RNA sequence: GGAUAGUGGCCUACCAUGGUUUCAACGGGUAACGGGGAAUAAGGGUUCGAUUCCGGAGAGGGAGCCUGAGAAACGGCUACCA
RNA sequence: CGGUAAUUCCAGCUCCAGUAGCGUAUAUUAAAGUUGUUGCAGUUAAAAAGCUCGUAGUUGAACUUUGGGUCUGGUUGUCCGGUCGGUUUUUCAACCGGAUCUUUCCUUCUGGCUAACCUGUACUCCUUGUGGGUGCAGGCGAACCAGGACUUUUACUUUGAAAAAAUUAGAGUGUUCAAAGCAGGCGAAAGCUCGAAUAUAUUAGCAUGGAAUAAUGGAAUAGGACGUUUGGUUCUAUUUUGUUGGUUUCUAGGACCAUCGUAAUGAUUAAUAGGGACGGUCGGGGGCAUCAGUAUUCAAUUGUCAGAGGUGAAAUUCUUGGAUUUAUUGAAGACUAACUACUGCGAAAGCAUUUGCCAAGGACGUUUUCAUUAAUCAAGAACGAAAGUUAGGGGAUCGAAGAUGAUCAGAUACCGUCGUAGUCUUAACCAUAAACUAUGCCGACUAGGGAUCGGGUGGUGUUUUUCUUAUGACCCACUCGGCACCUUACGAGAAAUCAAAGUCUUUGGGUUCUGGGGGGAGUAUGGUCGCAAGGCUGAAACUUAAAGGAAUUG
C-alpha cells in the first residue's frame, strides 16, 4: 500500500530537487503535506505550490527554488519530549546554525525553532537541510 | 527499499524479540549466556589455576617456525582436569622441576592457542610460590628444594 | 497491485469532474428511483442495475441524479438482499469450484484457486461482519455455503 | 518535459494523449451517443461503452453489440454526439 | 448472568444488620438498603428496585469503592457475578523508542444491577479484595447497548 | 460458615466450570537477591550491582512453637535430619 | 624473528615510555555501524524461505474551523542616557500571548453577590464643560462559588505535584593545594554574623492546559436531535393541612410510549487502494477426453544369399537355416519435433500435435457497484522438477546397477558393446534442487535512445480489390500492459556492473524473512515429520588466521 503520503510526496520532491526540475507533481496531497509545505514556504525552500482539486483526492504542483537540499521525513512519528528535540535536530540537520525539523504538535505543524519559542512539542514529521 | 527491519511506532516487540534472537550469533554473547567459561574451559572461568606439574613435556611446534617448546602437563587442582602449560623463558622448566604446584594463567587469547604452541593455552607464573620471571632473571631466588 | 495474482493492472473507470448533474440528460430523481426499484424486484443487482441505467437510459450515476447511491436506494425500499452483492458473487464462484473439485479429485491448480476464493470470501465476510451487515459468529464457507446460495 | 514544464496547463495534445486517469484531472473519454434506430422515430441515449446488447425503448431492434472498447453500432444506424 | 432466584442456597441471604419489620406493614416489606458510591458514579435503579442481596456489590453491599478507578473492555463473562476486563495499553521501550501493545486481563466483580456482555467497555472501581484475583468491581457499563436494539437491515 | 487483628480459596461444606496463553501462559535455566547506583562515556547504549542507603529474605537444614505490643526469634526453647 | 655482522634470543653502554608506579592474566566497556532503535549487510563476499495462501502481529490514501479585522498585556534591541558603571519614556521593532468580531460559543443550568454601570432616580460639589460622584425600583453576571446535569474515549505532548539521602551534575567556600568536607565570616576582637542551594532522574500513576498528529465514536429501520408540544403512561415525594397510618391532589424532579412543530433534518470522497458485477478478448495456464506424426521394437507375411552393428582414433560384439535391408501391417506403453523467438501463459514447480468439455485466471475496457474490505506476515496451510519410495501397468531406445572390450605402470573410469531399476504412465507418499533473475513482497519517484511484443488511439497514409470497400497487414506518432538491450553516468556500487542493485553517514514509505571469520556442521543431540530414503528444526567442545569476493598484472 501507499502508506505515508507525506513521505511518498517528499520523496518525489527530493528526486525533483536532486535533478534540478523547477517543479514537481505530488499525487495524494494532505493537510499535513500542505502544512509541511507551507512551512517550507515560510522559510523559503519552496516557491509557489498549487493544490489541484481532483473532484476527489488531492494533487499538488510544487515550484522548487533550487534551495531545498533534502526534504526529510522521519518515519514512525516519534513522540518528542521538548528536550529531545535537541537530540533529533542535532542528529538530522547540518549544524546548530541553520535547518528545520518539521514537527506536528498541539500548536499545529511548526518547525523546531518555532516550537521552542512556544514551549510546545509533539510528534515529528520531517525536516529541511 | 523498506530496509528489512520493521519501523512501526508500535513495533518494538518485533525488534526486541529479533534482537534477542539474533544476538545469539554473536560469539561474545553466547559464551556469556551459556557459561562455557564455567562448564568448560579448564580454568573455572577464572584468571588462573594452581595445578600440579604432572610432567615436563617438549612440544614440537606448528610450521613456519620449528622448535620444541618446553611445556608442562598440569593437573588443575580444583577441577581435577589436566591441561598443558607453557613455561616461558630460557630453560626455566628447569626452574619448574617435577611434581611442583604451578600457578597458571591464560596465555592471552581468551582460550585458544598463543601462536605456534599447538594445544597449549596457558602460561606458568608461580612455581610452588615464586614467579618464573623472578627466577629466570634471578632478582629473587627459589625457596630451596 | 491485485489481491491474489502478480498482475498489476489499472483497468479502471474514471469518474468525471462534476459531482453535479450533466444537466441536459433529463428524467428525474423520483422517476429514476422508481426505475431502479423495478430492477430491484426483477432480481438484478446494484452493479447490473447501474449498467442498465447508464447504457440505455440517460443516467451517468445514481449518486448524481438521485443523491443516494444505489444499494442505499434499494435498502431504503427494503430490496437489498441478506447476503451482500459482491460476497454473493464470490460465494457463487466458490461453489462452482467446490463442485468442479468434487468431480476432479486430481486437479491441483483449481484446488489452489479454490483456496484463494475461499480466502477472498473470508476477507469480505470478516469485513462485512465488522460493519454489522451480516450477524457475527457466522462463517461463510463450503458445506452450508451451498445452502446460502440456494 | 525536461526541467521546466509548467505542469498546471498542459497542451491539449498531451491531455488527449495521456491515460484517462493519468492526467491533471481524471476525466473519462466516453460519451452518451444519442442513437436513432431505423424503425421508430425516437432517440436512445446510448452510452458508447454499453457492455450490453442494447435494445430500443420497447421494440427489439438491437442497437449496439457491446465489444471491448466502444460498441459497434448494429447495422446501418445513425447517431448524434452525446 | 446466572441468575434470578434471589434466595436459593443452603443458607438464605439477607442484607446483614438490615431489617424487614413484621410488626410494621409497609408495601415494600424488604427495606432495600443501598449505597451512594461517590466519584461521580450514579446508583443504577436496577440495584435499588431489584431483589438480589450480594455482599460484594458496591450499591447493595458493604463493598466500598476507592483508589484506582480503572477501565477497559470486557472479554470474559462466563463465571458467576464476575467479569474479566481487558485493559489494553502501550509499553515504551527506550532502546527502541517504540511501543509494545500489552494486555493484562483484570478480573472484576459484577453487581447484577448492570447487564454485562462480551465486547462491552466498562469502568470499574478498585475496592476490597473480593476474591483471590478480583480486587475490582464493575461500576458502569458504558456500552449499555452497543448496537443491541439496532441490528437490523431490511426497511 | 470456620479461622485470623483483619481482607480474602486463607481453610471447610455445597454448588457452578471457570482461570491463564503466541500481547509468549506453563515449563526450564540463571556462575539472579530487588532497587538506589557502578564502570564505560558525543547521541543511542552495553555490561555489572555480593558490597557503606532503602527493601527483602536467612541464620547447618527443614519443621514447630513459649513469652511478648512486636518473633514463626534462632547470641529463646521443642524435635528430626546433617 | 633465530642456519657466525639476528637492529626480535641472551648480557654491558646508550635509548624509549610510564614513573612510586608499571607490567601480566581473565572478565568487561569502548573501539564494534563486527548486533545496527538511532545504525549493518543478503545478485556474486555470510545471508531472499522453491512458490502462493494465511491468523496474530506491524503497517495503512485523502476529507470535516480555514482565513481577515479590532483593540489589549508583555520583551528585548533601539532613541538620548531623561541620569548618581547603573535607571525611564518616547520615534521604533520583531516575538509571545489575551480578549473578541467575523454564517461562529468557551459545557449548560438551579441559585448564591450581580463586581460593574447598559442605566437615570435628585442632577450638579462646579474653569464658560459631559473633567467629576453622594446615589437606588427594572437589570449587563464571569469577579468568584456550590450544587446538579452528563461527559466519545484514548494515545500524544505541557507546566505542575510528587521520583528518601549519599551517588550523578552543580552553586558557595583558602582542606596550604587538591581528592574532599559542610563548613565558615567579622567585631569592642566585652558580642554579632552568612550558610548549609539549584538541577536532574524522563519508564507507571496523579494534575492541568493544548487539540495538530494518530486511533476511536455519533443520526440511515433515525427507537435521531431539540421544545410553546398537547395527550398520556410509570412514577418519587417533601412541604404545609395539630401528629401518626392512609387515599387523592396541587405541584416540582425522574423515567417511558404518543402526537404537533422546529432545523438546511441526518450517508464526505469514490484513493492511477482493493474487492466484486458486466463487456469483448487473450493464453504452449490447469483437470478430464480424443487425434495425429509418425517413431522406434518385437512378431507375422514379404522379398532379396555375406556380412550388418559399432568405433574416438581403433578394435570386440551379431547372423546367413538372407539377421540386416525392402515393404505392408498388428500390439503395446512412450513421447508429443520442424515452427520455436532475448515469444506466450502459469503462484511456483511447470506448460507446445487435436478437438471437445470442465471450471478458474491476467490484462484490458468500464460516467458499473460496495466503501476501507488493504500490504506484508511468526502458527498454520496449498501446491511443489528430478530422483527415490510402496502399490499398479508397460517396457521401444537410451539407461544408476551389472556384465564386458580395448587402453594405460594399472583403470570395477571415460569410449566400446550390451542392459534389471527405472525412464513413461496410474494410485500413494516424499517435500528437496545452481526450485538461481544465485536479486523478498508491496509502494512511490527520478533518462533519453530506439526497438521488442500484448492492449488501444489517430492518421483523405499505402496496398489488398469484389467497383466505394469493410475486415486484414503494415508505415508513422503517442499511449496502458508485458520481456529485454545502448550510452553516459551527473546517481549506485568493492568492482563486475546496475536505470535498479538509484532516491543511504544529505543515514527513517510499509512489512516478512535470513547472516554475523573460517571450519567443526547442516554434524551430535533432542524434538517433529516421514514406509524408508530422508526432511524440517539445530549444538557446542575442539580447531584455525585466514575463508572469501571482485578485479590487476603475470
Ligand atoms: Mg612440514
Ligand atoms: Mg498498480
Ligand atoms: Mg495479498
Ligand atoms: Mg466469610
Ligand atoms: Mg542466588
Ligand atoms: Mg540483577
Ligand atoms: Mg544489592
Ligand atoms: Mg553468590
Ligand atoms: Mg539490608
Ligand atoms: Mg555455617
Ligand atoms: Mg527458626
Ligand atoms: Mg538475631
Ligand atoms: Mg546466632
Ligand atoms: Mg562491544
Ligand atoms: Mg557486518
Ligand atoms: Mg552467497
Ligand atoms: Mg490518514
Ligand atoms: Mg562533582
Ligand atoms: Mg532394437
Ligand atoms: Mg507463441
Ligand atoms: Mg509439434
Ligand atoms: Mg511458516
Ligand atoms: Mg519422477
Ligand atoms: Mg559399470
Ligand atoms: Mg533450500
Ligand atoms: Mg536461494
Ligand atoms: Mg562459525
Ligand atoms: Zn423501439
Amino acid at each position: 500500500t501507499r502508506t505515508s503520503v507525506l513521505a511518498d510526496a517528499l520523496n518525489a520532491i527530493n528526486n525533483a530537487e536532486k535533478t534540478g526540475k523547477r517543479q514537481v507533481l505530488i499525487r495524494p496531497s494532505s493537510k499535513v503535506i500542505i502544512k509541511f509545505l507551507q512551512v517550507m514556504q515560510k522559510h523559503g525552500y519552496i516557491g509557489e505550490f498549487e493544490y489541484i482539486d481532483d473532484h476527489r483526492s488531492g494533487k499538488i504542483v510544487v515550484q522548487l527554488n533550487g534551495r531545498l537540499n533534502k526534504c526529510g521525513v522521519i518515519s514512525p512519528r516519534f513522540n518528542v519530549k521538548i528536550a529531545d528535540v535537541e537530540k533529533w535536530t542535532a542528529n538530522l540537520l547540518p549544524a546548530r546554525q541553520f535547518g528545520y525539523v518539521i514537527l506536528t504538535t498541539s500548536a499545529g505543524i511548526m518547525d523546531h525553532e518555532e516550537a521552542h519559542r512556544k514551549h510546545v512539542s509533539g510528534k515529528i514529521l520531517g525536516f529541511v537541510y | 527499499m523498506g530496509k528489512g527491519k520493521p519501523r512501526g511506532l508500535n513495533s518494538a516487540r518485533k525488534l526486541r524479540v529479533h534482537r534477542r534472537n539474533n544476538r545469539w550469533a554473536e560469539t561474545t554473547y553466547k559464551k556469556r549466556l551459556l557459561g562455557t567459561a564455567f562448564k568448560s574451559s579448564p580454568f573455572g572461568g577464572s584468571s588462573h589455576a594452581k595445578g600440579i606439574v604432572l610432567e615436563k613435556i617438549g612440544i614440537e611446534s606448528k610450521q613456519p617456525n620449528s622448535a620444541i617448546r618446553k611445556c608442562v602437563r598440569v593437573q588443575l587442582i580444583k577441577n581435577g582436569k589436566k591441561v598443558t602449560a607453557f613455561v616461558p623463558n630460557d630453560g626455566c622448566l628447569n626452574f619448574v622441576d617435577e611434581n611442583d604446584e604451578v600457578l597458571l594463567a591464560g596465555f592471552g587469547r581468551k582460550g585458544k592457542a598463543k601462536g605456534d604452541i599447538p594445544g597449549v593455552r596457558f602460561k606458568v607464573v608461580k612455581v610452588s610460590g615464586v614467579s618464573l620471571l623472578a627466577l629466570w632473571k634471578e632478582k629473587k631466588e627459589k625457596p630451596r628444594s | 497491485g491485485r489481491m491474489h495474482s502478480k498482475g498489476k493492472g489499472m483497468s479502471s473507470s474514471a469518474i468525471p469532474y462534476s459531482r453535479n448533474a450533466p444537466a441536459w440528460f433529463k428524467g428525474s430523481s423520483d422517476g429514476v428511483v422508481e426505475q431502479i426499484i423495478k430492477y430491484a424486484r426483477k432480481g438484478l443487482t446494484p452493479s447490473q442495475i447501474g449498467v442498465l441505467l447508464r447504457d440505455a437510459h440517460g443516467v451517468t450515476q445514481a449518486k448524481v441524479i438521485t443523491g443516494n447511491k444505489i444499494l442505499r436506494i434499494l435498502k431504503s425500499n427494503g430490496l437489498a438482499p441478506e447476503i451482500p452483492e459482491d460476497l454473493y458473487f464470490l460465494i457463487k464462484k466458490a461453489v462452482s469450484v467446490r463442485k468442479h473439485l468434487e468431480r476432479n479429485r486430481k486437479d491441483k491448480d483449481a484446488k489452489f484457486r479454490l483456496i484463494l476464493i475461499e480466502s477472498r470470501i473470508h476477507r469480505l465476510a470478516r469485513y462485512y461482519r465488522t460493519v454489522s451487515v451480516l450477524p457475527p459468529n457466522w462463517k461463510y464457507e463450503s458445506a452450508t455455503a451451498s445452502a446460502l446460495v440456494n | 518535459m525536461v526541467l521546466v514544464q509548467d505542469l498546471l496547463h498542459p497542451t491539449a495534445a498531451s491531455e488527449a494523449r495521456k491515460h484517462k486517469l493519468k492526467t491533471l484531472v481524471q476525466s473519462p473519454r466516453s460519451h452518451f451517443l444519442d442513437v436513432k434506430c431505423p424503425g421508430c422515430l425516437n432517440i436512445t441515449t446510448v452510452f458508447s461503452h454499453a457492455q450490453t446488447a442494447v435494445t430500443c425503448e420497447s421494440c427489439s431492434t438491437v442497437l449496439c453489440t457491446p465489444t471491448g472498447g466502444k460498441a459497434k453500432l448494429s447495422e446501418g444506424t445513425s447517431f448524434r454526439r452525446k | 448472568s446466572t441468575e434470578l432466584t434471589v434466595q436459593s442456597e443452603r443458607a438464605f441471604q439477607k442484607q446483614p444488620h438490615i431489617f424487614t419489620n413484621p410488626k410494621a406493614k409497609a408495601n415494600r416489606k424488604t427495606k432495600r438498603w443501598y449505597k451512594n458510591v461517590g466519584l461521580g458514579f450514579k446508583t443504577p435503579k436496577t440495584a435499588i428496585e431489584g431483589s438480589y442481596i450480594d455482599k460484594k456489590c458496591p450499591f447493595t453491599g458493604l463493598v466500598s469503592i476507592r483508589g484506582k478507578i480503572l477501565t477497559g473492555t470486557v472479554v470474559s463473562t462466563r463465571m458467576h457475578r464476575t467479569i474479566v476486563i481487558r485493559r489494553d495499553y502501550l509499553h515504551y521501550v527506550p532502546k527502541y523508542n517504540r511501543y509494545e501493545k500489552r494486555h493484562k486481563n483484570v478480573p472484576a466483580h459484577v453487581s447484577p444491577a448492570f447487564r454485562v456482555q462480551v465486547g462491552d467497555i466498562v469502568t470499574v472501581g478498585q475496592c476490597r479484595p473480593i476474591s483471590k484475583t478480583v480486587r475490582f468491581n464493575v461500576l458502569k457499563v458504558a456500552s449499555a447497548t452497543g448496537k443491541a436494539n439496532k441490528q437490523f437491515a431490511k426497511f
